């Protein structure tokens, strides 16, 4: 199951 | 033995041809188990292995939501990266990310990963400590500063040591028929005349799972690394892999050459020779 | 912009036996950027309805794809894989050889 943590460069 | 779960993501911009295409796949070891493609008619995350199909509707809804949101952040990221590299809006660019976890036989975290590449080049990677970053260049240092300010690494560490390993443990149990079965290579040597003076000996490994394998040729007991043609391990399409290694052998020297095979499905490494 | 040209292998899922149904595979790997065109050919002509895997990549970030179709090899029929990529000045044709 995936990571649910928005991460923007 | 040891196992991994990894998620791969690629967005590719296409200016003048709509929004960037986003494709993500998930693997346990060398087994594909989920996929999502934004160019599908109705993008959902979809099962690709039998042991994930039993997950209920909430799982598929949540996974699909995560994938849609990541498609959108990747599109914002591709816009940001044009600024960071002073690039025009006219060309196609690529953003890749991989993350996941390796565990040992007892299921504890061995190593976590979370890393990005832009235009095929390393961009920024979470270090093995799961707490600090390696930025490839001064653009990725801008990202590093933002991620340090927001304590991104701490959140990633919590996932990688927690949920990631727990999902992998669940999948290994639900998939124990296949994920916990190594299929050994079926091996043989073929002989292919080139001229009156020499012939190729080709050592084959077929039908094996997982993909990791070592094939080597020796002559009189000496490894022939420089003189061996070793093809990339390749998928057969039935879950298994294939590989071969070939050497050019002078006429009448065939019995001096031995092929050596190592694979986790073999209790002992194999030695083979050409059998005319 | 960096570019990496594809490796190309064309091969069958099982060892070829004339008259016995099989799968013809063209595995392209090691390439960047990801835009690529792959055809499978029978006697020089494009095979219709060939399927392919979803884009994925290796530890070094280079991409790989598998294109595949059912086929029944014979003594005389000739199969090949034709690949176009930005690194190639013309499409690259790799013939199927049942011994590779």
């Amino acid at each position: 199951g995936r990571l649910n943590q928005p991460i923007k460069v | 033995g040891s196992h991994s779960m990894r998620y791969f993501h690629t967005s590719v911009s296409r200016p003048g041809r709509g929004e960037p295409r986003f494709i993500t796949v998930g693997y346990v070891d060398d087994t594909l188990f989920v996929r999502f493609d934004s160019d599908a008619a109705s993008p959902r995350e979809e099962p690709r292995a039998p042991w994930i199909e039993q997950e209920g509707p909430e799982y598929w809804d949540r996974e699909t939501q995560i994938c849609k949101a990541k498609a959108q952040t990747d599109r914002e990221d591709l816009r940001t990266l044009l600024r960071y590299y002073n690039q025009s809006e006219a060309g196609s660019h690529t953003l890749q990310n991989m993350y996941g976890c390796d565990v040992g036989p007892d299921g504890r975290l061995l190593r976590g990963y979370h890393q990005h590449a832009y235009d095929g080049k390393d961009y920024i990677a979470l270090n093995e400590d799961l707490s600090s970053w390696t930025a490839a260049d001064t653009a990725a240092q801008i990202t590093q500063r933002k991620w340090e300010a927001a304590r991104v690494a701490e959140q990633l560490r919590a996932y990688l040591e927690g949920e990631c390993v727990e999902w992998l443990r669940r999948y290994l149990e639900n998939g124990k028929e296949t994920l916990q079965r190594a299929d050994p290579p079926k091996t043989h040597v073929t002989h292919h005349p080139i001229s009156d003076h020499e012939a190729t000996l080709r050592c084959w490994a077929l039908g094996f799972y997982p993909a990791e394998i070592t094939l080597t040729w020796q002559r009189d007991g000496e490894d022939q690394t420089q003189d061996t043609e070793l093809v990339e391990t390749r998928p057969a399409g039935d879950r298994t892999f294939q590989k071969w290694a070939a050497v050019v052998v002078p006429s009448g020297e065939e019995q001096r050459y031995t092929c050596h095979v190592q694979h986790e499905g073999l209790p002992k490494p194999l030695t083979l020779r050409w059998e005319p | 912009m960096i570019q990496r040209t594809p490796k190309i292998q064309v091969y069958s899922r099982h060892p070829a036996e004339n008259g016995k149904s099989n799968f013809l595979n063209c595995y392209v790997s090691g390439f960047h950027p990801s835009d690529i065109e792959v055809d499978l050919l029978k006697n020089g002509e494009r095979i219709e309805k060939v399927e392919h895997s979803d884009l994925s990549f290796s530890k070094d970030w280079s991409f790989y794809l598998l294109y595949y179709t059912e086929f029944t090899p014979t003594e005389k029929d000739e199969y090949a894989c034709r690949v176009n990529h930005v690194t190639l000045s013309q499409p690259k044709i790799v013939k199927w050889d049942r011994d590779m």
